[PDB]
RNA sequence: GGGGCGGUCGCCUCCUAAAAGGUAACGGAGGCGCCCAAAGGUUCCCUCAGAAUGGUUGGAAAUCAUUCGCAGAGUGUAAAG
RNA sequence: GGGCUACACACGUGCUACAAUGGACAGAACAAAGGGCAGCGAAACCGCGAGGUUAAGCCAAUCCCACAAAUCUGUUCUCAGUUCGGAUCGCAGUCUGCAACUCGACUGCGUGAAGCUGGAAUCGCUAGUAAUCGCGGAUCAGCAUGCCGCGGUGAAUACGUUCC
């Protein structure tokens, strides 16, 4: 990115603070995965949208500034013939 | 010497208070220190494993002596004869002067090392660890040696418990991981 | 040996000779000098038993060696515990950056060998 | 346990041999026409195999520390003692 | 929202090198052509850099993109996986765009693959051609090692139709 600054789309801005002040909600799908990961963000499960289906994604302390469609591969491994 | 002093006059007394003792006089005491090489061969044609010996008189003035094997092996060399790695033990003054190098000079070297040993702990007493550069010890060049061999410790204590054994550690300044 | 990054060579003027430190590049060592002001000085290693030692400290302030290694390491560890996707692309032998694979790209994939035929 | 064919012919260990010894069968299991100047002699010392625990490159094992180990070892080569 | 960018691999076609006719640093010097108003954007200033702040001029033989690069002149390294080459990756920034994870470009710093001229085989070119160095444009929000052009430096050989 640049400054001033990483940029959600801002309807999962005020998801998730309806979902911290209160209900303590958890896991939620959503198609757009070009949002990043916030410090208010934390400890929530998504299910983030890779096209085929859904993955859940649990939100560790360690994870703000990676995308948070990063962590969904869309991609299917691998497929090869002989292994080994 | 100094840290020989040491123990004689701040670790004991304060070891002292921290539990009871029978007889009063019981202290937990260091043996004896064992460095292993190992050296790996590989594959027996070092071609001279000697070369490896003479590193080690460096690491501790004791005279290493090469371990002779005695039981083959499928899997690698060699049958009894054309021994594998070295050994040394140092004891009395030798003990602590080694020893106050490897706190106050060698472990803090390393890279990666920040603390080490949790469950090292045998449960009874010995303390083990391991020593993968010969950088660690200042006395050696770095112009010598080139290849990288391995190296060993294993510090014995008296103590017939390994929570005796540990905390008679930590009050020497061993570092640990926590 | 040696003072400062361990292991320097010999023979060769004092910033190549510093470059070779893991962690110290060229231009770093073109600070570090200019902060120096050696003026090269000196192709082979006689530089001065004080300067050497002032120049040292300098070097000290930066870091550093095995543990620079440690904070790429913990770094790589980071990143692959955290999920993930970038630490999975570090041990796919995909290339991380983004560069295809349909072609070329055998930094990490290796050369050999082959285990296809049509037809 | 007809001959021929096959196999065997000597020495050494155990069992069959039945609590002295001996003791048969083309009975049951194995070895040997050596090897070593040292693995001999003597003197002075030492105690194994395997297991658990801890450990760098050491993985089920090369190396090392420790409790356990009346011998689960070793005794040149094969068995009994 | 993905994918058209897959990844154990094969092939076609380019780019960069494997280095002392060289690398690196400093100084000096010679172009052509093309583009520009929803644009080019000087100069001044901030940042190591990329760029940013601000803004003159230019509908352009006026001004801007814009500095030509090889080269020459010296300093330095003295034959090696190297002060050779830059891969790969990490960290920290930056331009464009609602938005740079998939799947953008650039920069600073750090990391320093392979490769020391390449088997069988195969391609181009008869002179300003081959060899090589930079520049511009179409494309285009951003993205040009591709394509189309521009100029600099600038050869060797052609006996001949035996053979392909």
């Amino acid at each position: 990115s640049l400054k001033k600054g990483p940029f959600v789309d801002g309807h999962l801005m005020t998801k998730i603070e309806k979902l911290n002040e209160t209900d303590k909600k958890q896991v939620v799908k959503t198609w757009s995965r070009r949002s990043t990961i916030f410090p208010q963000f934390i400890g929530h499960t998504i299910a983030v949208y890779d096209g085929r289906k859904h993955v859940p994604v649990f939100i560790s302390e360690d994870m703000v500034g990676h995308k948070l469609g990063e962590f969904a591969p869309t991609r299917t491994y691998k497929g090869h013939a002989s292994d080994d | 010497n100094r840290l020989k002093e040491k123990y004689n006059k701040e670790i004991a007394p304060a070891l002292m208070t921290k539990f009871n003792y029978d007889s009063v006089m019981q202290v937990p005491k260091i043996e004896k220190i064992v460095i292993n090489m190992g050296v790996g061969d590989a594959v027996q044609n070092a071609k001279a494993i000697d070369s490896a010996v003479e590193e080690l008189t460096f690491i501790a003035g004791q005279k290493p002596v090469v371990t002779r094997a005695k039981k083959s092996i499928a899997g690698f060399r060699l049958r009894e004869g054309m021994p594998i790695g070295a050994k040394v033990t140092l004891r009395g003054e030798r003990m602590y002067d080694f020893l106050d190098k490897l706190i106050s000079v060698s472990l803090p070297r390393v890279r990666d090392f920040r603390g080490v040993s949790k469950k090292s702990f045998d449960g009874r007493g010995n303390y083990t660890l391991g020593i993968k550069e010969q950088l660690i010890f200042p006395e050696i060049d770095y112009d010598k040696v080139t290849k990288v061999r391995g190296m060993d410790i294993v510090i014995v204590t008296t103590a017939n418990t390994d929570e005796e054994a540990r905390e008679l550690l930590t009050q020497v300044g061993m570092p640990f991981q926590k | 040996a040696r003072i400062a990054g361990v292991d320097i060579p010999r023979d060769k003027r004092v910033v190549i000779s510093l470059t070779y430190i893991f962690g110290i590049g060229r231009t770093t060592a073109q600070q570090v000098l200019k902060e120096a002001g050696v003026s090269e000085d000196t192709r082979v290693r006689d530089l001065t038993e004080e300067e050497l030692g002032k120049i040292r400290d300098i070097i000290d302030k930066l870091k550093v060696e095995g543990d620079l290694r440690r904070e790429v390491s913990l770094n790589i560890k980071r990143l692959i515990e955290i999920g993930s996707y970038r630490g999975i692309r570090h041990r796919r032998g995909l290339p991380v950056r983004g560069q295809n694979s349909k072609n070329n790209a055998r930094t990490r994939k290796g050369p050999r060998r082959t285990v296809a035929n049509k037809k």
